[PDB]
């Protein structure tokens, strides 16, 4: 027989990661922060390596445990956006009569909605192929093109906007809510860059996580679009 | 709510007129701090500690059965102090039901 | 069982590359001296040699047929040991529910060691009480202090070892007549001729008996790039 | 699973015992001192030992330092009231050390009278 | 091994080196100093005295000391 | 009233006294308390009562003080904290003489009401 | 993979013998300082693979 | 009676403070040279080499315990055959006087009683 | 497979370790500084930490 | 009914002996299934086609022997001989003859108990029943006693609470007389101090 769980006795990434966090506080140059971020990325990858190596234990509950962890993380991301919506709507009584130019409801909203919908369709096709034990090379490069356009559009919008964060709480909330969504789009790039075909298929937690996360980002933008643009 | 096991009148009838409830002492004894021997090294002190576990003790009844140390929670079932690896074999929580299947019996 | 993961490819069959290259010694090794991989191929080579000889099957007794395939005839001792193994494995990830324990029929608590933690929850319905945990050690008939349910520890122990499927086989299975390599060759020629190989394990096995890389195409079969 | 971490393993025998040259068994550090003092009381307490058992737990004076052997010997309701008063008195004394001889003017009789005048005018 | 059965076996079997306990108490003592030392330093920085005299910020009688 | 009307299978003591017995006790000494009320060296077993003879379910009650001092010991033989006294002797007396119990409880309540009302008012 | 989708490797083709792979007692003397440096670099193959697949899109954004 | 006097002999008052002589007199930090004690220091504590510098969990001193047949040593029960039946005699723990010291006599009586439960 | 004796006789005859001596409340005030300034492994570690 | 109908493991066959799905990057070979169905025949069509196992005829005498020794097994062996056994028929045969392992309580060694102790089993059961009888009755007794005693706390709390009610009652009477009669109340009294 064997123990139900193969215990993990020792770990040293925790110390390294925690020290990396402290380096952000104790920096005397923003250049150190940039290089420190690479270290954090490296060590987080090692932690992800340990999760993949745990497959050797053949434990049925490992998939379930990680899936429910992601559910909790998703909830935290939703509640973080709720706080920004809370901040935005608290000062609702002070909006729409101040001498600032709010965003148009015709151009930005439509193309972004169309663009992000295509992103969902690409990920949906990836899920379908994952169900069918099949792969299509071009799909990943469609995501990169999709992400390239999103970055190009958002950069221009910020640069050409004629109002600034210090003009009103409305502008601050607009910029902040849009940035928060962008950061979650960038986190999606971090995840999707490693998409590959793995032959153990439906016992791979990465596929279900990516599908859930991409759907969350897109639905959040619908709420943002209704609140700010429409 | 729980109010003890149900008892039938016939179950209370003794087989002798001199039967009284057994006077067996359920005080396990007199204890204090576990006192180690200076001669015992680390390994042998560990054996000493393992032989002083109250949860390994019991009281033997008049029919040979023993009533062991029992606790409401499993926190009192590990060796004291707690070892690094406690439940190597999964503790079994015994449920009871009236269901039965024929394969278990023989005529 | 529900707590096991998906069957692996090896759970069905092993690749031929795992066949021991010294087949002549493999078929002469006693069962107690064969490892997991050696035992697997001994049974597969000997089992398939008898099954691929149709003309001899009807005259072969079930005892001999079972021996050739490596299947163990069941008896009360072996059945008892195997049954308690599966019960132990099942209880690893399943609930422990059964009839109320009494002196005549104590609750059986399988264990490998000398101790296992158990809880008593009383009887059914109103007789059910709060969990009462106790350490079930070997050699004592335990009596719950509340409901008077009787528990007993059953140890899966045998001669300085704990019961396992292989241990049961070694203890009770008896090696029969030594496998004859002539049968391997005879069956090999039956199903493998003129570049057609319908009996591939025998083709590899026969090649190893003749050394290695003697039969047609075996040199190319054994040459690898990495 | 064959080859997995065993569910049970027997302890290997302990390492060989060590004897000094003269044959005396070697002793090892032991943090169970025998405190030196004249107290020899032994207090026993019936203790829960599960749900159906108890154990008569004893505390021996020689296993405690002098300060506890002295305090634990006396009746609780003799020592307890004295300690409560003593601790409070010490606290007051400690805090009074830093203000010996400090005489603020606002607590002088003249200032006290002036406050009374203010209260009368303001009907406080 | 028997030595590895119990977590922190040396301490639990009462063989540990006393220095471990001293460090724990020292660490606690240092933590406490983080409330007292900056108090003294800040008092001197803004007043030139490590500690005030009681009621020194109020009017005092002539004989007050 | 557990022995009187609820359960008839526990030994029922005789009341030696409806008041506690005051005694000086010493730490480190074991005392044996009469649970039948028929010993002549109350509150201790005398060697001739039912407790001493182990008759009718009566056994001596072991007791040991933590510290030296003067302690109160049950005379009614039914105090919850037996051998020590906690007031059960008065309670058991009221059961036997409820009319007297009313007088004492009224008097005690009357005093408590006056003092509490006088100070707060 | 050694998971459900595959299985073990035949002994004929095993190249990392655990008896030599493990038993790391004295390993720093067996590889020297430069070998120690190489071992550190090769331990981060997993991190290296991610960066190769992650940098290019960032260059595009930049 | 005084139960401490029963096991006074076992408790010999100590000599050194905290149980160790000065390191100069005896170096308890070094690993013991006694055969079979290479994992222990001189004073009996586990050596840093065994637990930290060459910990087996890190790949040092690789030695798989399980054998070829997937078996590990297991100690059997104390079996007895009597009255046409195979019996197992359980291991009873040693007297609490040996482990704790007090002599197991004059134990206060605590009877068996089932759980105190609210009824009605 | 290793063979070991039941016991070993050490070459020296010094009883270096044993039960800890009785101590008072303030025994740590002198014993702790004594270890720092008198035990080799103590001040060697301190110097090593401070230097680097 | 699991994994959407895709088996975890299945056999694939190739026509070219030297074909490797990982080395070659050609685009003409079509893989086959376990029954030999080419991949470009969809499963909803191939699964309808009836596939039966054909053993060499030299196995017929053996299959006949199995049926005769085990008559319950005869109908399955006959299907196999006649080439009418599909995969489903084989599965039914396989699971029909699978039996569970048996555990014999008579082979379990028992914890040691002397003959004298074994004769006291009825007594110990008798004691246990009386403990339960005493336990259950005491629960009713204690429940009545203590829950009744709680009423004393209610009455004690009500009395002490009523003391503060009376104090508040007198306080309100006093306040009503402050502005009307109390000489402490003064008007045309406080004069502004003025800025210092
Ligand atoms: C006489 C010729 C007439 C030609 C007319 C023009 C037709 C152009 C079609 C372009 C479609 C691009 C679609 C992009 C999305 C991704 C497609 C995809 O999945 O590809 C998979 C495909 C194969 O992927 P796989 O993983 O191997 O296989 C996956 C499947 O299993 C198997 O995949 P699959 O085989 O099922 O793929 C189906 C299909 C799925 O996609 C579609 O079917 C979408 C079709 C959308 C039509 C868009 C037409 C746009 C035209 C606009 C013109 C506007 C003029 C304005 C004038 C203004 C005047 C004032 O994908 C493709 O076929 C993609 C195009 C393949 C070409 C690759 C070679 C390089 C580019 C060659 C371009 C040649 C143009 C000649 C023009 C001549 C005119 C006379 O990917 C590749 O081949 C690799 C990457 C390259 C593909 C994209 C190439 C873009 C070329 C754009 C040309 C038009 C530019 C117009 C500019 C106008 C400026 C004003
Ligand atoms: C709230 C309070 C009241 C609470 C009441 C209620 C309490 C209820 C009970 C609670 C119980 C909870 C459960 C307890 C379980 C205990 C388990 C246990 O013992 O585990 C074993 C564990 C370790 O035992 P082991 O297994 O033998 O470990 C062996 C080692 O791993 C290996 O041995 P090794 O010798 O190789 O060790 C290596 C050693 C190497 O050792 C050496 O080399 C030592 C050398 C000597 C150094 C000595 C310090 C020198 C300081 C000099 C200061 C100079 C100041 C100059 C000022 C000048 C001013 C003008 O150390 C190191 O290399 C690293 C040391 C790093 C840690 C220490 C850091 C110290 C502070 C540093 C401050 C830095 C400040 C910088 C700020 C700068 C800002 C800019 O024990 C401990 O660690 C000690 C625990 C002690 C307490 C046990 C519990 C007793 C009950 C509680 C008592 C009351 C405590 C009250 C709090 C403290 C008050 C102060
Ligand atoms: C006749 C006497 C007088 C009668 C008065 C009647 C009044 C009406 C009540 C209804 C009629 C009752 C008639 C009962 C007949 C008997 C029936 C029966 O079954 O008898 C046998 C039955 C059982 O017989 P058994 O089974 O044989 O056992 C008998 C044993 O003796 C065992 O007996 P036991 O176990 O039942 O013992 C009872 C004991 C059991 O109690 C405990 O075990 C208590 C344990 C926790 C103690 C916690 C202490 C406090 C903690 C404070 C936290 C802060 C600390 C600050 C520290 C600062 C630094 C030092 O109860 C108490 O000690 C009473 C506690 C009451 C609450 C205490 C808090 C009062 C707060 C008031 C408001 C404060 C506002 C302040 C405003 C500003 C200043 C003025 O016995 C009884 O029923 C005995 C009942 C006697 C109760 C008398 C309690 C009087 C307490 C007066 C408090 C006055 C407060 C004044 C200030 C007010 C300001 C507003
Ligand atoms: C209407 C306009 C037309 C012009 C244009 O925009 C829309 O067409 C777009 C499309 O073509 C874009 C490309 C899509 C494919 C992208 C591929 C990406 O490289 C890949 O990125 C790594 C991480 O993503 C890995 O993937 C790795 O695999 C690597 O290769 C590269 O970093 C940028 C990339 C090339 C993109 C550059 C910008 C583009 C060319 C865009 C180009 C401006
Ligand atoms: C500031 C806001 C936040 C951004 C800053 C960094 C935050 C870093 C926090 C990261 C938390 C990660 C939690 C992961 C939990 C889920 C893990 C999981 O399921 O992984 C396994 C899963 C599937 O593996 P299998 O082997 O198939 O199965 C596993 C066993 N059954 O694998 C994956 O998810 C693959 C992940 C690959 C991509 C990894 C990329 C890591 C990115 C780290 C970002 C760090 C950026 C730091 C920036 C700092 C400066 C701003
Ligand atoms: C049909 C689809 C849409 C459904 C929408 C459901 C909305 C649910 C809202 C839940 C929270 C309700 C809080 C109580 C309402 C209070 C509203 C209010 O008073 O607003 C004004 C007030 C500010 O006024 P004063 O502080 O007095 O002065 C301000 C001066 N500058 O604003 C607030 O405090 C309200 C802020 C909270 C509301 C916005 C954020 C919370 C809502 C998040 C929703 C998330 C998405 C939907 C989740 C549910 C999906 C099923
Ligand atoms: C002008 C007037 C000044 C008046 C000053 C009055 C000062 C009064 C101080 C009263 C408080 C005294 C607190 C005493 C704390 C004792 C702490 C203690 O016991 O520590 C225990 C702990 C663990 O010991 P054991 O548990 O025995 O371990 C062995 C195995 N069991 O002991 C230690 O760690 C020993 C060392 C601890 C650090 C103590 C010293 C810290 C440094 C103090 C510096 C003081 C400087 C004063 C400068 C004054 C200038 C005018
Ligand atoms: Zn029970
Ligand atoms: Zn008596
Ligand atoms: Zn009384």
């Amino acid at each position: 027989f064997e123990l139900n769980i193969n215990i993990i006795n020792y770990n040293y990434l925790g110390i390294i990661i925690t020290v990396i966090i402290s380096i952000y506080i104790y920096n005397n140059s923003n250049i150190i922060s940039v290089y420190n971020s690479n270290l954090l990325l490296i060590n987080i990858n090692i932690w992800m390596k340990y999760n993949i190596l745990d497959m050797l234990n053949l434990n049925v509950l490992d998939y379930k445990i990680l899936l429910w962890i992601v559910v909790i993380i998703i909830s935290n991301e939703i509640l973080l956006f709720v706080s920004f919506y809370w901040i935005y709507y608290h000062n609702y009584i002070n909006y729409y009569h101040v001498n600032i130019l709010i965003l148009n409801s015709y151009n930005i909203v439509y193309n972004n909605i169309i663009l992000l919908t295509l992103l969902s369709t690409i990920v949906n096709i990836k899920f379908y192929n994952y169900i069918l034990s099949y792969y299509k090379y071009i799909l990943s490069y469609l995501i990169y093109y999709n992400n390239y356009m999103f970055n190009n559009k958002i950069i221009l919008e910020y640069k050409n906007n004629s109002n600034y964060t210090n003009d009103s709480v409305y502008m601050t909330s607009y910029f902040y809510i849009i940035l928060l969504h962008y950061i979650h789009i960038y986190d999606s790039i971090i995840l999707i860059v490693v998409y590959n075909y793995v032959n153990y298929k439906n016992i791979n937690n990465y596929y279900i996580n990516i599908n859930i996360y991409y759907h969350l980002i897109e639905v959040l933008y619908i709420v943002i679009s209704i609140l700010l643009y429409l | 709510i729980y109010e003890g096991q149900t008892v039938q009148e016939s179950e209370l009838i003794p087989q002798e007129d001199d039967w009284v409830i057994e006077e067996t002492n359920f005080c396990l004894g007199r204890n204090c701090y576990v006192r180690f021997r200076e001669e015992d090294d680390l390994a042998r002190r560990a054996l000493h500690q393992m032989d002083s576990q109250l949860n390994k003790m019991h009281t033997r009844l008049r029919d040979g059965t023993v009533i062991p140390y029992m606790s409401f929670h499993p926190d009192e079932m590990v060796d004291r102090p707690a070892p690094i690896h406690t439940f190597s074999e999964k503790p079994l929580l015994k449920w009871t039901w009236d269901e039965t299947y024929e394969e278990a019996y023989d005529d | 069982y529900r707590h096991w993961h998906r069957m692996s490819e090896d759970d069905w069959a092993l690749p031929l590359d795992s066949m021991p290259e010294d087949v002549k010694t493999l078929m002469a090794t006693p069962q107690t001296e064969r490892g997991f991989v050696e035992d697997y191929w001994y049974n597969r080579i000997r089992g398939e040699a008898t099954l691929l000889d149709p003309e001899a099957l009807p005259s072969k007794s079930y005892i001999a047929l079972a021996r050739d395939m490596g299947l163990q005839i069941v008896d009360e001792p072996s059945s008892h040991m195997m049954g308690l193994i599966e019960l132990y494995e099942y209880l690893r990830g399943a609930s422990f529910v059964g009839p109320f324990g009494t002196i005549e029929n104590p609750v059986l608590v399988p264990a490998v060691g000398q101790e296992r933690v158990v809880a008593c929850t009383g009887g059914v319905g109103d007789e059910e009480h709060f969990t009462l945990w106790f350490r079930c050690r070997e050699g004592f008939m335990y009596r719950c202090g509340e409901c008077d349910q009787i528990f007993m520890l059953v140890r899966l122990y045998y001669e300085d070892r704990y019961w396992t499927q292989t241990l049961v086989r070694d203890t009770f299975m008896s090696d029969g007549d030594m496998f004859d390599l002539k049968t391997l060759e005879r069956v090999h020629k039956m199903w493998n001729k003129d570049e057609m190989v319908r009996w591939e394990v025998g083709y590899w096995a026969q090649d190893y008996v003749l050394g290695k890389g003697v039969l047609p195409g075996m040199v190319e079969e054994h040459t690898r790039v990495n | 699973r064959i080859g997995g971490p065993p569910v049970f393993m027997q302890f290997p025998p302990p390492p060989p015992k060590e004897y000094l040259a003269d044959g005396t068994p070697k002793t090892y550090p032991l943090h169970q001192p025998v405190f030196d003092h004249g107290y020899t009381w032994e207090h026993w307490y019936m203790t829960n030992a599960g749900v159906f058992h108890t154990v008569y737990y004893g505390e021996f004076a020689k296993d405690f330092p002098w300060r506890w052997g002295f305090v634990a010997e006396k009746p609780f309701w003799v020592g307890a009231p004295i300690l409560v008063l003593g601790v409070l008195c010490l606290g007051h004394i400690i805090q009074t050390m830093g203000q010996i001889g400090v005489r603020p003017k606002r607590y002088t009789p003249e200032w006290v009278e002036a406050t009374k005048e203010r209260e009368r005018a303001e009907n406080t | 091994n028997l030595e590895d059965h119990f977590d922190l076996a040396e301490y639990m079997m009462k063989m540990h080196n006393p220095m471990s306990e001293y460090l724990y108490w020292i660490a606690g003592f240092v933590s406490g100093l983080h409330g007292i030392l900056p108090l003294l330093h800040s008092n001197y920085y803004f007043s030139g005295m490590f500690l005030p005299r009681d009621n020194d910020n109020t009017q005092l009688c002539d004989d007050s000391w | 009233t557990w022995t009187e009307i609820w359960w008839e299978h526990d030994p029922t003591p005789k009341v030696a006294q409806y008041r506690p017995y005051v005694c000086t006790v010493e730490s480190g000494k074991v005392y044996w308390w009469c649970a039948c009320g028929e010993s002549k060296t109350q509150p201790w077993v005398d060697g001739h009562c039912k407790c001493s003879k182990r008759e009718g379910g009566f056994r001596p009650r072991r007791w040991e003080p933590e510290h030296d001092g003067v302690r109160l010991f049950c005379g009614c033989k039914s105090c919850f904290s037996s051998p020590t006294w906690n007031g059960g002797c008065f309670t058991k007396w009221m059961q036997s003489n409820p009319a007297g119990g009313m007088l004492y409880c009224f008097a005690a309540a009357f005093g408590f009401g006056t003092l509490t009302v006088y100070r707060k008012f | 993979w050694p998971l459900w989708c595959g299985g073990g490797v035949p002994d004929k083709f095993i190249k990392i013998d655990p008896d030599v792979h493990f038993n790391l007692q004295g390993y720093r003397e067996r590889i020297g300082w430069y070998g120690f440096f190489t071992a550190f670099l090769q331990a981060n193959y997993h991190a290296f693979v991610y960066f190769v697949r992650f940098i290019p899109i960032n260059i595009a954004i930049f | 009676k005084s139960y401490y006097d029963d096991f006074k002999d076992r408790l010999k008052p100590g000599k050194y403070t905290q149980g160790r002589c000065p390191q100069s007199e005896g170096d308890y930090r070094q690993e013991s040279k006694t055969i079979g004690r290479e994992h222990l220091n001189d004073d009996g504590t586990r050596s840093k080499r065994y637990t930290v510098k060459e910990a087996d969990a890190l790949g040092y001193h690789y030695h798989p315990p399980i054998d070829k047949k997937g078996q590990v040593y297991v100690k059997g029960p104390n079996t007895v055959i009597e009255r046409g039946q195979t019996w197992i005699k359980g291991y009873e723990l040693p007297s609490m006087e040996y482990t704790y010291g007090p002599k197991q006599e004059d134990i206060p009586f605590y009877p068996r009683v089932k759980l105190n439960v609210w009824g009605n | 497979g290793r063979e070991l004796p039941e016991y070993v006789v050490l070459p020296h005859n010094q009883q270096r370790y044993g039960r800890d001596k009785s101590y008072s409340y303030f025994t740590c005030l002198w014993h702790f500084p004594k270890m720092v300034f008198t035990e080799k492994w103590c001040y060697t570690n301190i110097m090593w930490f401070v230097f680097w | 009914a699991y994994n959407g109908g895709y088996p975890f493991h299945y056999v694939v066959q190739y026509d070219d002996p030297n074909y490797d799905c990982e080395a070659d990057f050609e685009f003409e070979e079509i893989p086959r299934d376990e029954f030999g169905v080419p991949a470009h025949i969809p499963p909803e069509l191939s699964t309808q086609i009836r596939h039966t196992y054909y053993v060499p005829p030299q196995y017929y005498p053996f299959l006949k022997k199995l049926g005769e020794d085990t008559p319950e097994l005869k109908p399955y062996t006959d299907k196999l001989i006649m080439g009418d056994m599909t995969y489903d028929d084989y599965e039914e045969m396989f699971y029909k003859f699978a039996k569970p392992l048996k555990i014999y309580r008579s082979r379990l060694p028992l914890p040691y108990r002397t003959d004298e102790e074994i004769s006291q089993e009825k007594y110990v059961n008798w004691c246990g029943r009386w403990y339960s009888y005493r336990q259950r009755l005491q629960g009713d007794y204690y429940s009545r006693h203590y829950f009744r005693d709680w009423l004393i706390g209610v009455m004690l709390g009500m009395y002490l609470g009523n003391l503060c009610v009376q104090q508040h009652r007198q306080y309100r009477v006093d306040m009503k007389l402050f502005y009307l009669e109390a000489p402490e109340h003064k008007i045309n009294w406080v004069k502004p101090r003025g800025d210092l």
